[PDB]
C-alpha cells in the first residue's frame, strides 16, 4: 500500500495523529522492549570484560530509558497506520455499493452440501 | 481528422509595403508617435487568440497605417530623409548612435514644419492600455473538460478496527 | 522467445504432428546457443575451431533433446487418445534425459536426467493443464 | 556542397567513432577522438549551436584528449598493421554502408524504431525574433535559478580535487 | 524511499528545472507550450491511471507536437508523390516560384 | 558553410605548401602528471564560471554577485589547499 | 523523426560496444567511454535546441563537465595501476579470482 | 590517510545518497551515483597492498559504465516524451536499459562478476560501506521508477540472483566472497517483490542492512579471512562464538529467529496474487543458501578445530577492540520476531 497524500510531506506524526488513544503506561510491548534494554545493558557488560549485574548501572537505566522512548514514538505512529487503514477501508467500501453485494443468508434448512463418507 | 479553415487569396490582397529594410528601421519613431495607435488591437487579437488567419483584418489596418504614414512623410518635409537613411544604410548594422547630426536635421524638419515629436527614452515600453470591439475570447486552448476529479479523502480518522488484522499479534 | 514458445503451444496436443517437432528443434537450437554463447564467452577456447565445435555440441544436444522430447510426445499422444494426462510428457522428460546420457556418453546421468527431465515435464503441461501464469499476476 | 550535410558529417562521425572503437594504439585513438568530436562540433554548430558546440571543443579537444595523449605518452610504450583491429574496421564499414544504403534506396530503416528517412532540414525554426540566441539567455541561466545545481556540481569537482591527491598520496 | 522534505521545508528550490512552461528568465515559450498546460490541466487532480486511459487523446497530441512524427510520415509520402509522378512527366511543375 | 569555405580554402592550400614543399627536393613522474589535472578541473571551472558576462542583465542581481564570489571563493579555496598541502612543491 | 537522431543512436551502440568488447589497454576502454559520452551529449543538444527547450538547456553542458571528472578519475586510477605496475593491460589483473 | 579527510569522504558518500534520495531531477540522480563512486574509491586501497588495486580497478570500470548507460537511459527518455520528473517512463527499451544499469549498479546475476574480487582484496570497513550504501542508492530510484518496468525484467534479475548466489557459494571459505554471495541472494529477494508491493523491498533492506552490519562487525572484532581463524576466535573467546551463531542462524531465516521476518511476508504478499510456484522455488533456493552458513557455524562454534598457543600469550590480554554499535544492532537484528507489526512502520 501506498502514500495516501505524500503532498502534505513525511509528516512523522500528523496533526490527525492526537485523535487515536495513546499507548497507555505499562503497555506489554513496551515492556518488552524495556526487557530488551536491560538484556541490551547486561551484554553490553557482557561483551568486555566487566562483570554482569554490576557496574554499569547507569548503563542499564540509559538503555532502558533510550529503548522505552524510542518504542513509544514508533507505537504512537504504528496506532495512527492501522487506523488510517481501516478508515481508508471503510471509506472505499461505503463509496460504491455497487459492487460488493450483499450475500443474503441462505440458512442450512435448505443448502446442499454431499456427504462422502469415511468408513 | 479535422481539416484547417484558410482565408482565401481574397483577403490575402493587401497594398504590401514592400519597402527596404533600414529605411523602414530608420523610419522607426515617428511612426511608433503618430501611427501604430491601433495596430495594439492587432497586438492584443494575437495574445487572447494565438491564431492568425483570424486577426489579418487589423494586419490590414496596420499595414494601411504604415503606408499612409510613409506617404504623409513622403509628401511632405523631408525630402533629406532619404540622404539620412541613406546615411545611416552603409553602417554594417544599423547603429542609431551613426549618423546623429542629420538625425537632429530630420527631427528639426518634422518638427518646425509638421509637429511629432520624437518618443524619448523609454516611451516604446511601458505597459499601455487597449480598448478592442470585439469581446475577449475564452478557453483558445481547444481543449475536452477535466475529466475526473479525486473525491478528496476527510473527516476524522476512527481507530484500529481489531488491531492489525494480520495474522497474529492482535491488538 | 515468446513467438516459438507461443507457437509450440498454440498447436493443440492434439495431433497437428511434426510442427510440434519442428518447433521443438528451434527451442532446443536457441537454447544451445544460448548456453554455448556464455560457454564461449567464459572459457576463450584458443583455437576458434574448439570454440565452434563447443557450440556445435551444445546446440546439437540441445535440439536433440527437444526433438526425442517432441517424437515421444506426438507418438504417446496418438497412440493413447488422451491428450490431458501429464504421463505421456513424463515418458517425454525420461526419453530426453536417457538421450541427454546417451549423448554424454554416461549412464548415471542419464538415469539423473530421465528422472528429473520427466518431473519437470510432466509439472509443466500440468502447469498449462491447470493455467498457472507466468511469473506474475501482476495485481493483486 | 548540398543539402544534406548534416548527414554526411554524421557518416563521418560514426566512421570516427568506429575508427578508434577497432582498438588501435591509444594515440591513434586519441586521433580518431579528436576527429571525431571535430565532426561532431560541425554536426552541432550546423544545428546553431552558437555556443555549446564552440564550448565542447575547449574541453575535450582542449582538456580532455591533451591528458589522454599525455597518459598514453608516459604510461604505455606500444613499441613496434593487425588482423583483428582492420578487420572489425571493415565489418564497421560494412554495417555502416548497409544501414545507409537501405536508408537511401528505401523508406525507413528500423532496429526497433521507424526512422523516417530524410536529410534533415525539417524540423526548424519558421523565422522567429529570437534576438537573443536562446542557447546564450538559456545557459545565462544557472545563477538566478541556479541554486542547487552550479553548487552540487562545484562540490563534486572539489571532492574531485582532494580524491586525485589522496590516491596520488594524500597528503 | 522517496521523501517530501522538498515540500516540507517550504523551499522549492529543484521543481524549475522541471517541466517546461515554468518562467524562464525572459519571459519566452517553448515549441510546445499550450499543448503542455492543457496536459497537466488534463491530469492534474489525478491517479496516474485515469491519466494512462483518460487523457490520451491529448497527450498524443502532446507528443506529435514534441516528435512531429507522422506529419513528417505525411510530408515525406508527399514527396516521394511528387517525385514518382514528375519522374512520369505529368503537371512539369508550377508549385515551384512561378505557373 | 561560409567559414567551411574559408576553412577549406586555408586547409587545402596549407597541403599545397605541403606538398610542394616534399615533391621539389628529392619513465614519468608524477610532477608531471599533477600539473595536467590540476589544470584540468581548474578548466572546469573556469568553463563554470564563463557564462558570467552573459548574465549580468537580470533582476537578480545580489545573488548573482552572491554566487560568482561563491564560485571564485570555492576555486580560491581548491588553489589554497593545493598550495599549502604541498601540491605543487618540489 | 528529424533523421539524424537514428545515425547518433547508431554511433552510440558504436561506442558501446566498443566499450564493452576491448582486447588489450585500458586507455582504449576510458576513450570509447569519453566517446560515449560526446555521443549523449551531441544526441540531447540536438534534441534541446530542435525543442526550444530554452529554460532547462544546462544538460549538455553540466553532463559534460560531471562525465568529464570522471573521465578524471579514470586517469588517475589508470595511472595508480600502471605505477604499481610495468603496464596496464587488461591482463596482469588475474590475481584476486573471483 | 588523515582523519579529517576520512570525515571529509564519509561527509561526501552520505551527500551523495542523500541527493540520490531527495532529488526529482535526473542529472541530480546521475550526479549522485557517480560522487558516490568518486567518494567510495579511496575507502578502498585504505592499504597499498595491489589487491586493493586491482579491486579498484575492476570497480571503477563496471560503476563507470553503469553510470553511462543509465545517462543513456535517461536521453532516451527525454528523446520520447521529455520532462525531468521521476516518474514512470515513457519507453519500455529506456526503462529496460534503465534497469539493466541499475542491476549493474547493486550486484545482480549477469552482472555479479565485480562482487567477489571486489570484496576480497579489500580490509573489511571498505567491504561494509560499499555493501551497505552501494546497496541502499539504487533501491531508492527503483522504488520511485517502478510502474513502468517490464515484469520480466525484475523477475529474470531476482530469480537468476538467487539462484546464483545459492550455488556460487558452497565452494569458497573466502569470507567476503561468502558474505558477497550472500548480498547476490539477498538482493534477488529484495528486488523480487518490487512490483507488488515495496513495503516489504524496504524493509528487507532495514534488516538486511542491520544483520550485514552484525556480521561484519563480527568480523572486524578479530581480524579472519578463514574459518580457521574462526575456530582460533572459538580458543579466545565464547561470548563471539555464540554470536556467530545466532547471527549465523539469522542470515539463515530461521522462524524463531529475526531474520526469517524478511522472508514471510515477501511469501504472503507474493501469493495474495497468482503467483505460488514463484514463492515454493525461491524458498527452495532460500532453503539452499543456508549451507554456506551451516558449514559455516559448524566450523565456527559447534564442532572445534585444532588450535595452536600463543593463544596461551593471548590470554593475557583482555580485548581492546572497540566496536562501533555491535550488541545494539545484534538483539535489534535477531530478536525482532514479535515486533512484526512494526511492518507498516514504514509506509
Amino acid at each position: 500500500m501506498t502514500g495516501r497524500q505524500a503532498r502534505a510531506p513525511l509528516q512523522f506524526l500528523p496533526d490527525e495523529a492526537r485523535s487515536l488513544p495513546p499507548p497507555k503506561l505499562t503497555d506489554p510491548r513496551l515492556a518488552y522492549i524495556g526487557f530488551l534494554g536491560y538484556c541490551s545493558g547486561l551484554i553490553d557488560n557482557a561483551i568486555r570484560r566487566r562483570p554482569v549485574l554490576s557496574a554499569g548501572l547507569h548503563r542499564q537505566f540509559l538503555y532502558i530509558t533510550s529503548f522505552v522512548f524510542v518504542g513509544y514514538y514508533l507505537l504512537k505512529r504504528q496506532d495512527y497506520m492501522y487506523a488510517v487503514r481501516d478508515h481508508d477501508m471503510f471509506s472505499y467500501i461505503k463509496s460504491h455499493p455497487e459492487d460488493f453485494p450483499e450475500k443474503d443468508k441462505k440458512t442450512y434448512r435448505e443448502v446442499f452440501e454431499e456427504f462422502h463418507p469415511v468408513r | 481528422p479535422g481539416i484547417v479553415e484558410l482565408p482565401s487569396l481574397e483577403d490575402l490582397k493587401v497594398q504590401e509595403v514592400k519597402v527596404s529594410s533600414s529605411v523602414l528601421k530608420a523610419a522607426a519613431h515617428h511612426y511608433g508617435a503618430q501611427c501604430d495607435k491601433p495596430n495594439k488591437e492587432f497586438m492584443l487579437c494575437r495574445w487572447e487568440e494565438k491564431d492568425p488567419r483570424r486577426c489579418l483584418e487589423e494586419g490590414k489596418l496596420v499595414n494601411q497605417c504604415a503606408l499612409e504614414f510613409f506617404r504623409q512623410i513622403k509628401r511632405h518635409c523631408a525630402e533629406p530623409f532619404t540622404e539620412y537613411w541613406t546615411c545611416i544604410d552603409y553602417s554594417g548594422l544599423q547603429l542609431f548612435r551613426r549618423c546623429r547630426k542629420e538625425q537632429a536635421q530630420f527631427d528639426k524638419c518634422v518638427l518646425d514644419k509638421l509637429g511629432w515629436v520624437r518618443p524619448d527614452l523609454g516611451e516604446l515600453s511601458k505597459v499601455t492600455k487597449v480598448k478592442t470591439d470585439r469581446p475577449l475570447p475564452e478557453n483558445p486552448y481547444h481543449s475536452r473538460a477535466r475529466p475526473e476529479p479525486n473525491p478528496e479523502v476527510e473527516g476524522d480518522l476512527k481507530p484500529a478496527r481489531h488491531g492489525s488484522r494480520l495474522f497474529f499479534w492482535t491488538m | 522467445a515468446k513467438t516459438l514458445l507461443h507457437q509450440y503451444w498454440d498447436i493443440p496436443e492434439g495431433t497437428e504432428c511434426h510442427r510440434k517437432t519442428y518447433a521443438a528443434t528451434s527451442i532446443g537450437g536457441a537454447s544451445g546457443l544460448v548456453v554455448s554463447a556464455y560457454s564461449v564467452a567464459l572459457k576463450t577456447p584458443t583455437s576458434f575451431l574448439e570454440g565452434v565445435a563447443r557450440t556445435g555440441r551444445y546446440t546439437f544436444t540441445a535440439a536433440a533433446i527437444g526433438a526425442i522430447f517432441g517424437l515421444t510426445s506426438c507418438i504417446s499422444a496418438q497412440v493413447r487418445e488422451k491428450p490431458d494426462d501429464p504421463l505421456n510428457y513424463l515418458i517425454g522428460g525420461c526419453a530426453g534425459g536417457l538421450t541427454l546420457g546417451a549423448r554424454t556418453r554416461s549412464y548415471g546421468i542419464g538415469a539423473a536426467a530421465c528422472a528429473y527431465m520427466g518431473l519437470t515435464a510432466a509439472l509443466v503441461k500440468m502447469g498449462q493443464l491447470e493455467g498457472w501464469k507466468v511469473f506474475a499476476e501482476p495485481k493483486v | 556542397m548540398m543539402t544534406y550535410i548534416v548527414f554526411i558529417l554524421s557518416i563521418i562521425f560514426v566512421m570516427g567513432f568506429v575508427g578508434f572503437s577497432s582498438k588501435p594504439s591509444p594515440i591513434y585513438g586519441g586521433l580518431g577522438l579528436i576527429v571525431s568530436g571535430g565532426v561532431g562540433c560541425g554536426i552541432v554548430l550546423n544545428f546553431g549551436g552558437s555556443f555549446l558546440g564552440l564550448m565542447v571543443f575547449l574541453i575535450y579537444l582542449g582538456g580532455m584528449m591533451v591528458v589522454f595523449g599525455y597518459t598514453t605518452a608516459m604510461a604505455t610504450e606500444q613499441y613496434p598493421s593487425n588482423k583483428v583491429v582492420l578487420g572489425t574496421f571493415i565489418t564497421g564499414l560494412l554495417m555502416e554502408f548497409l544501414m545507409v544504403y537501405y536508408v537511401l534506396k528505401d523508406k525507413e530503416v528500423e532496429i526497433v524504431f521507424k526512422f523516417n528517412g530524410m536529410g534533415d532540414w525539417v524540423i526548424y525554426d519558421t523565422g522567429d525574433s529570437g534576438f537573443f540566441s536562446e542557447e546564450a539567455m538559456g545557459i545565462a541561466a544557472l545563477y538566478s535559478y541556479g541554486t542547487w545545481l552550479v553548487i552540487v556540481t562545484g562540490w563534486s569537482l572539489l571532492i574531485g580535487v582532494v580524491v586525485i591527491m589522496e590516491i596520488t598520496r594524500g597528503n | 524511499p522517496f521523501f517530501d522534505v522538498q515540500k516540507k521545508l517550504g523551499v522549492d528550490l529543484d521543481h524549475w528545472m522541471t517541466i517546461q512552461s515554468a518562467e524562464q528568465p525572459h519571459r519566452i515559450p517553448a515549441r510546445c507550450h499550450a499543448f503542455e498546460k492543457e496536459w497537466i490541466e488534463c491530469a492534474h487532480g489525478i491517479g496516474s491511471i485515469r491519466a494512462e486511459k483518460e487523457c490520451k487523446i491529448e497527450f498524443e497530441d502532446f507528443r506529435e507536437c514534441l516528435l512531429r512524427q507522422k506529419t513528417m510520415k505525411r510530408l515525406n509520402a508527399i514527396k516521394r508523390q511528387r517525385d514518382k509522378l514528375i519522374k512520369e512527366g505529368k503537371y512539369t511543375p508550377p508549385p515551384h516560384h512561378s505557373g | 558553410m561560409n567559414l567551411m569555405i574559408t576553412l577549406l580554402t586555408n586547409f587545402t592550400l596549407a597541403t599545397l605548401l605541403v606538398t610542394i614543399a616534399f615533391w621539389l627536393p628529392q619513465p614519468f613522474s608524477m610532477k608531471f602528471f599533477l600539473v595536467a589535472i590540476t589544470f584540468l578541473l581548474f578548466d572546469l571551472e573556469i568553463a563554470l564560471l564563463l557564462p558570467l558576462p552573459w548574465a549580468s542583465q537580470t533582476t537578480n542581481l545580489n545573488t548573482m554577485l552572491t554566487m560568482a564570489l561563491l564560485l571564485i571563493f570555492l576555486l580560491a579555496v581548491s588553489l589554497a589547499y593545493e598550495w599549502t598541502q604541498k601540491g605543487l612543491e618540489w | 523523426m528529424s533523421l539524424v537522431y537514428m545515425n547518433i543512436m547508431m554511433a552510440f551502440t558504436v561506442s558501446l560496444t566498443g566499450l564493452l568488447m576491448y582486447r588489450s589497454h585500458l586507455m582504449s576502454s576510458l576513450l570509447c567511454l569519453e566517446g560515449m559520452m560526446l555521443s549523449l551529449f551531441i544526441l540531447a543538444t540536438l534534441m534541446i535546441l530542435n525543442s526550444h527547450f530554452t529554460l532547462a538547456s544546462m544538460m549538455p553542458i553540466i553532463l559534460l563537465v560531471f562525465a568529464a571528472c570522471e573521465a578524471a578519475l579514470g586517469l588517475s586510477l589508470l595511472v595508480m595501476v600502471s605505477n604499481t605496475y610495468g603496464t596496464d593491460y587488461v591482463q596482469n589483473l588475474n590475481l584476486l579470482q573471483c | 590517510m588523515n582523519p579529517i579527510i576520512l570525515i571529509i569522504i564519509l561527509m561526501t558518500v552520505m551527500l551523495g545518497t542523500i541527493i540520490v534520495m531527495i532529488s526529482t531531477h535526473w542529472l541530480l540522480i546521475w550526479i549522485g551515483f557517480e560522487m558516490n563512486m568518486l567518494a567510495i574509491i579511496p575507502i578502498m586501497m585504505k592499504k597499498h597492498n595491489p589487491r586493493a588495486t586491482e579491486a579498484s580497478t575492476k570497480y571503477f570500470l563496471t560503476q563507470s559504465t553503469a553510470s553511462m548507460l543509465l545517462m543513456m537511459a535517461i536521453i532516451i527518455n527525454l528523446m520520447f516524451s521529455g520532462q525531468w520528473t521521476v516518474m514512470k517512463l515513457f519507453n519500455p527499451m529506456a526503462s529496460m536499459l534503465m534497469t539493466m544499469a541499475l542491476a549493474m549498479k547493486l550486484g545482480m546475476a549477469p552482472f555479479h562478476f565485480w562482487v567477489p574480487e571486489v570484496t576480497q582484496g579489500i580490509p573489511l570497513s571498505s567491504g561494509l560501506i560499499l555493501l551497505t550504501w552501494q546497496k541502499l542508492a539504487p533501491m531508492s530510484v527503483l522504488y520511485q521508477i517502478l510502474p513502468s518496468i517490464n515484469l520480466d525484467l525484475i523477475l529474470t534479475l531476482s530469480i537468476l540472483s538467487i539462484t546464483i548466489g545459492g550455488w556460487g557459494g558452497l565452494n569458497q571459505t573466502q569470507l567476503r566472497k561468502i558474505m558477497a554471495y550472500s548480498s547476490i541472494a539477498h538482493m534477488g529477494w529484495m528486488t523480487a517483490v518490487l512490483l507488488y508491493n515495496p513495503t516489504m523491498t524496504l524493509l528487507n533492506l532495514i534488516i538486511y542492512i542491520i544483520m550485514t552490519s552484525t556480521m561484519f562487525t563480527l568480523f572486524m572484532a578479530n581480524s579472519t579471512t578463514t574459518t580457521l581463524s574462526l575456530s582460533h576466535t572459538w580458543n579466545k573467546a565464547p561470548i563471539m562464538t555464540i554470536l556467530v551463531l545466532i547471527t549465523l542462524l539469522s542470515m539463515g531465516g530461521l522462524p524463531p529467529l529475526s531474520g526469517f521476518m524478511p522472508k514471510w511476508m515477501i511469501i504472503q504478499e507474493m501469493t495474495k496474487n497468482d503467483s505460488i510456484i514463484l514463492p515454493t522455488l525461491m524458498a527452495i533456493t532460500a532453503l539452499l543458501n543456508l549451507y554456506f552458513y551451516m558449514r559455516l557455524t559448524y566450523s565456527t562454534a559447534l564442532t572445534m578445530f585444532p588450535s595452536t598457543n600463543n593463544m596461551k600469550m593471548k590470554w593475557q590480554f583482555p580485548t581492546t577492540k572497540r566496536m562501533t554499535l555491535l550488541p545494539t544492532m545484534t538483539v535489534l537484528s535477531t530478536m525482532l520476531l514479535p515486533l512484526t507489526p512494526i511492518l507498516s512502520i514504514l509506509e
